[PDB]
């Protein structure tokens, strides 16, 4: 397979526009990667992470996105909070794995790297795995927007302010979720 | 009407509880947009003291509390301390004037 | 960490337009939802809201005073200017400019209350006297 195209990959998608890839019919070695000790988080819910590589599956879904360290606890099976309710929601029955590593040196940028966007407003929560397609403006306050983002009517969240000199709670992390 | 209405002064001796009332209308204190309180040493920049009816910015003693009901609100400072010698104003947004309307304000002296 | 500074002439003739400056630092008036406002305070009297701008060029003036109030911004210098037309000795007062960080208190209703309650950083203030 091309896990290196996922792990040794160049660009990562922002959480509002996470990246899904289907994977099947290829050769993968799992304990080399989970034990590569290159990631800050590699937590598997459902399947045992410990060498439960005795399988070959019909399909593999890979969802990639960007968060901050402080925010990792909200990116988890059956987790509650801003991102899940308003930005990207995962169902409680997540039979998969989540990997994430600090990519400050790779996702920061001088003057700040403002490439990652997040959805900050939504009327509802995300019905298992959708992405930033429609990015309109919604009245999130009293009356019609009719145009220019303004009073009681906005977009989603801004950029992440991933300056390279940030604290870790404020640092960029790349996340890849395998189902 | 255009001013929130407070009793023009409220006083007490050091350690007393001093409360300040704040009378508004339907459009501000009543059916309006929540009440904030400011603490401000006379002639100096004010400082937000209470936000969102009942939030405190860090640094305001827990002994300052706010309450609202209908078109009237009050701030209670329960145990006046030397730091409490200031002016105090209430404020709230009025939908009828579509303006953020201040209270008439109170100066404290620790007797 | 936020700084505002009002500058201007002490004596502005009645029935004219006064332009006062308010250089700031620590934030950009280009920041999403940020505001810059003007408030007046007559001698020994209360505070009076005058106006606010927006990095989107949206702006608000006291409805009763809109035609006589004017606010302008200069993102490049991070400054807010307050212009007052048809001034009168009645308009004599202390002027304050103030910074509004993004929208309202975003936490709490999701800022779903027009503007929470108010702003954050106040300037030192400038005394303006109107007389002919």
């Amino acid at each position: 397979c091309p896990f290196g195209e996922v792990f040794n990959a160049t660009r990562f998608a922002s959480v509002y526009a996470w990246n899904r890839k289907r994977i099947s019919n290829c050769v993968a070695d799992y304990s080399v990667l989970y034990n590569s000790a290159s990631f800050s988080t590699f937590k598997c819910y459902g399947v045992s992470p410990t060498k439960l590589n005795d399988l070959c599956f019909t399909n593999v879904y890979a969802d990639s996105f960007v968060i901050r360290g402080d925010e990792v606890r909200q990116i988890a099976p059956g987790q509650t909070g801003k991102i899940a309710d308003y930005n990207y929601k995962l169902p409680d029955d997540f039979t998969g794995c989540v990997i994430a590593w600090n990519s400050n040196n790779l996702d920061s940028k001088v003057g700040g790297n403002y490439n990652y966007l997040y959805r900050l407003f939504r009327k509802s929560n995300l019905k298992p795995f959708e992405r930033d397609i429609s990015t309109e403006i919604y009245q999130a306050g009293s009356t019609p927007c009719n145009g220019v983002e303004g009073f009681n009517c906005y977009f989603p969240l801004q950029s992440y302010g991933f300056q390279p000199t940030n604290g870790v709670g404020y640092q960029p992390y790349r996340v890849v979720v395998l189902s | 009407q255009s001013v929130l209405t407070q009793p023009p002064s409220v006083s007490g001796a050091p350690g007393q509880r001093v409360t300040i009332s704040c009378t508004g209308t339907r459009s501000n204190i009543g059916a309006g947009h929540d009440v904030h309180w400011y603490q401000q040493l006379p002639g100096t920049a004010p400082k937000l003291l209470i936000y969102g009816n009942n939030n405190r910015p860090s640094g305001v003693p827990d002994r300052f509390s706010g309450a609202k009901s209908g078109t009237s609100a009050s701030l209670a400072i329960t145990g006046l301390q030397a730091e409490d010698e200031a002016d105090y104003y209430c404020q709230s947004y009025d939908r009828t004037l579509t303006s953020y309307v201040f209270g008439t304000g109170t100066k404290v002296t620790v007797l | 960490e936020v700084q505002l500074v009002e500058s201007g002439p002490g004596l502005v003739k009645p029935s004219e337009t006064l332009s006062l400056t308010c250089t700031v630092s620590g934030g950009s008036i280009s920041s999403s939802s940020y505001y810059w406002g003007w408030i007046r305070q007559p001698p020994g009297k209360g505070l009076e809201w005058i106006g606010s701008i927006y990095y989107r060029g949206s702006t608000y003036y006291n409805p009763s005073l809109k035609s006589r109030v004017t606010i302008s911004v200069d993102t490049s210098k991070n400054q807010f200017s307050l212009k007052l037309s048809s001034v009168t000795a009645a308009d004599t007062a202390v002027y304050y400019c103030a910074r509004h960080v993004r929208s309202a208190y975003y936490y709490g209703s999701g800022s779903y209350r027009d503007e929470g309650n108010w702003f954050d950083p106040w300037g030192q203030g400038t005394l303006v006297t109107v007389s002919s």
